[PDB]
């Protein structure tokens, strides 16, 4: 009955009898994090046990229930140290993530390779299997340097081992092998932590923030489809004005990444096709447990899955990177649609953006914005009513007060926009 | 069966995750 927070020192927050919706929890969970409301939008609730999503609009009547406050929607080489992958950058009037961010996203990162939701690849090769268990030594001395730096300690100072900062299927899986191997195994990470502390971490004077990204990066080309979420199904449907595909007789998985939008492929036993990106899509009907994904030039993608939920959480997310890539203030799907955005786009309120967008939208023209630093307040100052900083009126709703008191333009270019 | 022989009493290699500039 809680939100969870992968940060170290950082505790949870239970929730009392009444009702709750997504959005405002994930708001109090970004304040919490010092989370920049720009970037509150890549952030989403987790539901550990029944392994689904929660989209904004979802409604919580509070029993035991544990919810993951984590990055959901993820951009492959948004780090840019990667020469084989396509640049990742915001548009200018510069990079995806900040510090604050960044800092979470290696908490979560680490979670999730320990507790083994983000999974090793598996191994095209036996020396290629031992060779991923070596990288798995390397992140751990990745991940106890960086706890090293951070606590100002050295290595004389603190006591630990690598066994609590790999997969634990790993883990399990050295318990299993002789002594020998268990001495071995150990003794080359204290040689790697030695080596890496001693000379590698000053000789080149690595900062923390490189060694996050580092590790990041690690994680993107180590383990299993990082960042993307799969979706199973055993019908599919992808059609057309003269074409008719319809796959059936779980055989079928579905892919959602940031990069390359929607993909699908049968389940195997080679490569992915590609359905859409998301610019493309222009509309998302949901009816029970089956999706209807409507692109452009009237193709269609249609998939039943197991439930209402995990169609709302597949939508959900769709929706999120549409407008992470499409436009910041149009929604897909009237199921999954945030309050905020429908309260945003209904009296004509825009996202926080830069500046020189909100003066260039007052010049070629009075716009309404977000605040680029806090949740509290519109550029007016909004409490659990409306009023403005001196005002003392508490207008029950923003269109109240405007009443007693320019738009937005869609597929507008901005800064709350990722350029892929 | 044998204590040693397996990959990893092959000659240590410092992981590709800890390279740097």
């Amino acid at each position: 009955v809680e939100v969870i927070f992968y940060l170290s020192d950082r505790e949870p927050l239970r929730l009392g009898s009444g009702e709750y919706t997504a959005e405002e929890l994930c708001i109090r969970a970004a304040q919490a994090c010092r989370i920049s409301p720009l970037c509150h939008n890549l952030f989403a609730l987790y539901d550990e046990n029944t392994k689904l999503w929660y989209a904004p609009n979802r409604t919580i009547t509070v029993m035991s229930l544990r919810l993951h406050y984590r990055m959901r929607f993820y951009f492959t080489n948004w780090h840019g140290t990667n020469d084989n992958e396509q640049s990742v950058w915001r548009h200018s009037p510069t990079p995806l993530l900040d510090a604050s961010s960044l800092e979470y996203l290696f908490a979560q990162g680490q979670y999730d390779l320990v507790k083994c939701l983000a999974p090793i690849r598996d191994p095209k090769t036996e020396q290629d299997g031992h060779d991923i268990e070596n990288e798995c030594l390397g992140m751990a001395v990745l991940a106890i340097s960086h706890y090293a730096m951070m606590k100002k300690m050295q290595l004389p100072e603190l006591p630990i081992s690598y066994k609590r900062y790999i997969p634990e299927t790993l883990n399990k899986s050295i318990r299993q092998r002789n002594l020998l191997t268990r001495m071995r195994i150990n003794n080359v990470f204290k040689d790697f932590l030695k080596e890496f502390n001693n000379k590698t971490i000053c000789d080149s004077s690595v900062s923390t923030h490189d060694l996050k990204v580092k590790y990041l990066a690690t994680l993107e080309t180590l383990t299993k489809h990082y960042g993307a979420e799969i979706f199973e199904t055993s019908m599919l449907l992808i059609s057309s004005e003269n074409e008719m595909n319809w796959f059936h007789s779980l055989y079928y998985e579905v892919m959602v990444t940031g990069n390359l939008g929607i993909q699908w492929r049968h389940k195997p036993n080679e490569e992915w096709n590609n359905f859409s990106f998301f610019p493309e899509i222009t509309h998302i009907v949901i009816k029970e447990s089956v999706v209807s994904i409507n692109k452009q030039d009237n193709k269609k993608m249609e998939l039943k899955l197991s439930s209402h939920e995990e169609a709302l959480s597949f939508v959900s997310l769709v929706d999120g990177y549409f407008r992470l890539t499409a436009d910041a203030h149009h929604y897909l799907c009237t199921d999954v649609a945030p309050p905020l955005i429908v309260h945003n786009i209904q009296n004509g309120c825009h996202g926080p953006i830069c500046t020189e967008y909100a003066i260039n939208k007052l010049r070629q023209e009075y716009v309404l914005r977000w605040s680029c630093t806090d949740f509290d307040n519109i550029l007016i100052e909004v409490q659990k009513r409306y009023s403005l900083h001196g005002s003392d009126r508490s207008f029950p709703s923003l269109g109240d007060l405007m009443s007693h008191l320019c738009q937005p333009k869609p597929r507008e270019i901005s800064n709350l926009l990722v350029a892929t | 069966k044998t204590l040693m022989g397996n990959p990893w009493f092959q000659r240590a290699k410092m992981p590709r995750a800890l390279d740097f500039s």
